[PDB]
DNA sequence: AATCTATCACCGCAAGGGATAAATATCTAACACCGTGCGTGTTGACTATTTTACCTCTGGCGGTGATAATGGTTGCATGTACTAAGGAGGTTGT
């Protein structure tokens, strides 16, 4: 009687008088072992664990 | 180049991004539970295979 | 270039006054407070390196002076020799290299 | 709060298991040397850092067209259940 989900959440970059905005892992001294799961991006791996 | 494919995303968003989570909801107190013939009630507690 | 109107025209962004709030009317303390923050941290590091090198590497884009000048009043505080007045504003790049040379630095786009 | 006999058992006290630390032998790492090549230095010529000047882009915004065009669009607020109020006006009464 465990369940299996799948379920999504996304983001943005808007089009600024340039056009990109920014996407990164800097975050410093709040939470540190919650960005150590990332691409250069700033976003995490397919088949990694997070929670 | 279904995956290569853009589309826009209305003036006010040059790019979109996603993640999709494999969410593992385990066996626990409080999440519910039924049968076929209309019983229906929360999981209260998990006893040890002694305790029953 | 047809976006010009587009990234605006539609319900306009927060755009202050488009950028050139920067040097609009704001330029009274109630910014420039942050620059005399950012010349403390640069004038900070630029005076524990090289005793040769921490001038230079200071000059031309108005970095630590009320008046940011070219040789003459430099120089005069340099002594020895010439344009190593100017072309250590770039050596930086390859023995400070060591990307912890900026550890007391960044804060300034954040306060 | 002292006494003990008489429980269920911990002590009474034999055995033996693992441990760790000694000595040996292996591993690696720290270094000191060397060599490479890069970012050590001034000088010099380049060309296009910046400024100002000039000649002549981009985009500020103001201005308003004429063969003539001269009765318009607009769809669903809501169908229920109540009932309190104001509105009507003729009249049989106050």
């Amino acid at each position: 009687f465990t369940t299996i989900h799948i379920q999504e959440l996304a983001c943005v970059s808007r089009d600024t008088k340039l056009g990109p905005e920014e996407i990164t892992a800097d975050i410093p001294n709040v939470g540190e072992a919650a960005l150590s799961k990332l691409d250069e991006s700033g976003i995490v791996y397919i088949g990694a664990e997070v929670t | 180049r279904k995956i290569t494919q853009g589309d826009d995303l209305a003036p006010g968003v040059l790019k979109i991004v996603k993640v999709y989570l494999a969410v593992k909801r385990r066996i626990q107190p409080g999440d519910k539970m039924a049968g076929r013939h209309g019983n229906k009630g929360v999981i209260s507690k998990i006893n040890p295979i002694e305790d029953m | 270039k047809i976006r010009k109107v587009l990234k605006i025209s539609m319900e306009t962004p927060i755009g202050d006054d488009e950028d050139s709030h920067l040097g609009i009317d704001f330029i009274e303390d109630t910014t420039s407070a942050t620059t005399e923050s950012l010349r403390a941290a640069t004038h900070d590091v630029l005076a524990g390196l090289t005793a040769r090198e921490a001038k230079v590497l200071r000059m031309r884009f108005g970095i630590d002076m009320n008046t940011d000048y070219t040789l003459e009043e430099v120089g005069k505080q340099f002594d020895v020799t010439r344009e190593r007045i100017r072309q250590i504003e770039a050596k930086a790049l390859r023995k400070l290299r060591h990307p912890s040379r900026s550890e007391v630095l960044r804060s300034f786009l954040d306060d």
